[PDB]
């Protein structure tokens, strides 16, 4: 209860004044990427003074305009330069240049839990309720802080160094008191009342949990099909069929958990998360000793040194250019 | 099995989103 007041205020205070332009771009070398995603490209640097590994993610100004998304990138970073939890990835430097704008965060060397789950097929109960249970803290402290955070699937889940979960990608995360309407996210993971272009809350957040934790646990999403069109049917339907090897703790969980109707789900009732800690599926569970990073983990990446990029896949290199002239500046002004 | 169906569906890879 009291930790959180704290955490407010040191977030409130970053919150109100961001930091700005605390490196250059020849400051790194660049080695390898890492990763793509539908906005961005992330690659593995070496940073030259400290010879320091960072992921430093880069956004093309202009592909960002024309994908109607300068407010959500400066929220993605007026939020991510504020925020500080064990399981959120640190941003560490953000500066721009003519053509780009970038995000230098620690570089999270176990890779993404997308290509893990999928390797492995699915995980255990136990497995799968350690990563849950570390999304419940996460989302309880970015709730706190009246931050919706809207985009949660395995693709933007990193498994670190001693096995535990570090959260990126914020670039649907909005700061908000109220309803907020946008229709953003993935077509597996996006809420009924998203769709039904109702207006919505954090409870979204819930929702998503999920269907993580059905992935997980399963394989495969509770909903899906070859096209979005058709997931959004079976999404707003809310008819879920559960593997006979669930446990019933952990279907009485998601039944709770895929509620179609928001004043049953849970997460948003008057216990708010104590309703999914006080669950009988996590009744092993130790929050604090989650909290404090003091269990081990069930799966511990391999890496042969600062600098590995065994557990991701490889991407096409593609040059970073920069313009001689200054592209969308007024625009991004605040970044 | 549901898995199969899965499998052979065309959103096995990593998933862009929607704006
Ligand atoms: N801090 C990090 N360390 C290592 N890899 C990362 C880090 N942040 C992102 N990535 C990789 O880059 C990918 C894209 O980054 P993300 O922020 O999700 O961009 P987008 O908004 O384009 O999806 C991720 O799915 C992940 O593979
Ligand atoms: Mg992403
Ligand atoms: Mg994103």
């Amino acid at each position: 209860k009291e930790f959180l007041a704290k955490a407010k205020e040191d977030f409130l205070k970053k919150w109100e004044t961001p930091s700005q332009n605390t490196a250059q771009l020849d400051q790194f070398d660049r080695i390898k990427t890492l990763g793509t995603g539908s906005f961005g490209r992330v690659m593995l640097v070496k940073h030259k003074e400290s010879g320091n590994h960072y992921a430093m993610k880069i956004l093309d100004k202009q592909k960002v305009v024309k994908l109607k998304q300068i407010e959500h990138t400066l929220n993605e970073k007026r939020i991510l330069q504020a925020v500080n939890f064990p399981f959120l990835v640190k941003l560490e430097f953000s500066f721009k240049d003519n053509s780009n704008l970038y995000m230098v965060m620690e570089y999270v060397a176990g890779g993404e839990m997308f290509s893990h789950l999928r390797r492995i097929g699915r995980f255990s109960e136990p497995h799968a309720r350690f990563y849950a249970a570390q999304i419940v803290l996460t989302f309880e402290y970015l709730h706190s802080l009246d931050l919706i955070y809207r985009d949660l699937k395995p693709e933007n889940l990193l498994i670190d160094q001693q096995g535990y979960i570090q959260v990126t990608d914020f670039g649907f995360a909005k700061r908000v008191k109220g309803r907020t309407w946008t229709l953003c996210g993935t077509p597996e993971y996006l809420a009924p009342e998203i769709i039904l272009s109702k207006g919505y809350n954090k409870a979204v957040d819930w929702w998503a949990l999920g269907v993580l934790i059905y992935e997980m646990a399963a394989g495969y999403p509770p909903f899906f099909a070859d096209q979005p069109i058709q997931i959004y049917e079976k999404i707003v339907s809310g008819k879920v069929r559960f593997p006979s090897h669930f446990s019933s703790d952990l279907k009485d969980l998601l039944r709770n958990l895929l509620q179609v109707d928001l004043t049953k789900r849970f997460g948003n009732l008057k216990n708010g998360v104590n309703d999914i800690k006080n669950h009988k599926w996590f009744a092993t569970t130790d929050w604090i000793a989650i909290y404090q990073r003091k269990v081990e983990a069930p799966f511990i990446p391999k890496f042969k040194g600062p600098g590995d990029t065994s557990n991701f896949d490889d991407y096409e290199e593609e040059e970073i250019r920069v313009s001689i002239n200054e592209k969308c500046g007024k625009e991004f002004t605040e970044f | 099995t549901t898995y199969a169906d899965f499998i052979a569906s065309g959103r096995t890879g990593r998933r862009n989103a929607i704006h």
